[PDB]
């Protein structure tokens, strides 16, 4: 069973430096992709880095030069070197394996907390319902695409997100038949036939159309 | 014998990016004023050799390469840049005594239902040397569980197919790209 582990927790003053690690079992780091997604407190997920096989690398223009990413085939881990910090960097860091079109971020880590000292939108908001009724979600895109670059994610409180739908209604193995998706044009919709007691969670939309950049929506709760 | 560049640029269909083809322009005279004055051209950034004296200069031989790529990725063909289309599918050296030509092509290459004929490689263990082509389609593996040739977990098909459809066309519109490289050809011959 593939699983990731991270050890990065700590407290640092502004201008400090602390490093991150991610152990990988069942898949080689050198061959597969890598990605660090950052989630600010009370904010949506934001992209930080991607590593293709080979020395190619790209960063987010919001944080450029202050972050360095490297891989290590000896220990089967990748490091996120961090020499400079600021006051707004306080967030939780997630490292995950990427697969571009053929699946997107199939397995995630566990999340580590660090403290200092195109656009997508989702309409429904709360959408509170009892288990009996049916729920449908709406998130639209300002620029149209072929809908093969979309993904749906769910995030139960106190844990890490997991994949639900990738590549335009193509579900994942082990996902129940309850979840389904259908989207065309500018408006993209996910529907849930029945609401189980455990299904109460927070859902996010994703777009990986841009090759080096992925944009995450604000997300909807249930 | 006018050089057949005007017959190879002005053609019906081209090959995919991963299976790009080359042509050897033989001994012939070539006037590139038709290349410069053509309005249909969109991007004509010419590196290395000076633009105006291109017809004046003479070289041993000229090679013409071409393919079809997405509109947003036309920039990465330029030398000294990296990405999913330049690192793996078609790599170009740091400095080459030639330059590339790109012009939009949507009606002749996209259909409302989408086109599946064009493919681009996504997975590879290492980058390519300049001017290196690789056609072989072997089941790419994560490396932990050996793949005997059965698709599934940790075993994926390296090739993936672009989807071209009438859309916003900012980056998803198909763009045709032709690459000219200079190594017995002279234009004017006054
Ligand atoms: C290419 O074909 C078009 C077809 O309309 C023609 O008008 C043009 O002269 C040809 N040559 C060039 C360089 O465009």
């Amino acid at each position: 069973e593939v699983q990731l582990l991270q050890s990065a927790g700590g407290l640092v003053q502004p201008g400090g430096s602390l490093r991150l690690s991610c152990a990988a079992s069942g898949f080689t780091v050198s061959a597969n992709y890598m990605s660090w997604v950052r989630q600010a407190p009370g904010k949506g997920l934001e992209w930080v880095s991607v590593i293709y096989p080979g020395g190619s690398t790209f960063y987010a223009d919001s944080v450029k030069g202050r972050f360095t990413i490297s891989k290590d085939n000896s220990k089967n881990t990748l490091y996120l070197q961090m020499n400079s910090l600021r006051v707004e960097d306080t967030a939780v860091y997630y490292c995950a394996r990427d697969l571009s079109v053929a699946g997107a971020f199939d397995i995630w880590g566990q999340g580590t907390l660090v403290t200092v000292s195109i656009v997508l939108t989702q309409s429904p908001g709360t959408l509170s319902l009892s288990p009996g009724e049916k729920a449908t979600l709406f998130c639209r895109a300002s620029q149209t695409f072929s809908s093969n670059y979309l993904a749906w994610y769910q995030q139960k409180p106190g844990q890490a997100p997991s994949l639900l739908i990738y590549g335009g209604s193509t579900r994942a193995a082990g996902i129940p038949d309850r979840f389904s998706g259908s989207g065309s044009g500018t408006d993209f919709t996910l529907t849930i036939n029945r609401l189980e007691p455990e299904d109460f969670a927070i859902y996010y939309c994703q777009e990986y159309g841009s090759s080096p950049r992925v944009t995450f929506g604000q997300g909807t709760r249930l | 014998n006018l050089c057949p560049f005007g017959e190879v640029f002005n053609a019906t269909r081209f090959a995919s990016v991963y299976a790009w083809n080359r042509k050897r322009i033989s001994n012939c005279v070539a006037d590139y004023s038709v290349l410069y004055n053509s309005a249909s051209f969109s991007t004509f950034k010419c590196y290395g050799v000076s633009p105006t004296k291109l017809n004046d200069l003479c070289f041993t031989n000229v090679y013409a390469d071409s393919f079809v790529i997405r509109g947003d990725e036309v920039r990465q063909i330029a030398p000294g840049q990296t990405g999913k289309i330049a690192d793996y599918n078609y790599k170009l050296p740091d400095d080459f005594t030639g330059c590339v030509i790109a012009w939009n092509s949507n009606n002749l290459d996209s259909k409302v239902g989408g086109n599946y004929n064009y493919l681009y490689r996504l997975f590879r263990k290492s980058n390519l040397k300049p001017f290196e082509r690789d056609i072989s389609t072997e089941i790419y593996q994560a490396g932990s569980t050996p793949c005997n040739g059965v698709e599934g977990f940790n075993c994926y098909f390296p090739l993936q197919s672009y989807g071209f459809q009438p859309t916003n066309g900012v980056g998803y519109q198909p763009y045709r790209v032709v690459v000219l490289s200079f190594e017995t050809v002279c234009g004017p011959k006054k």
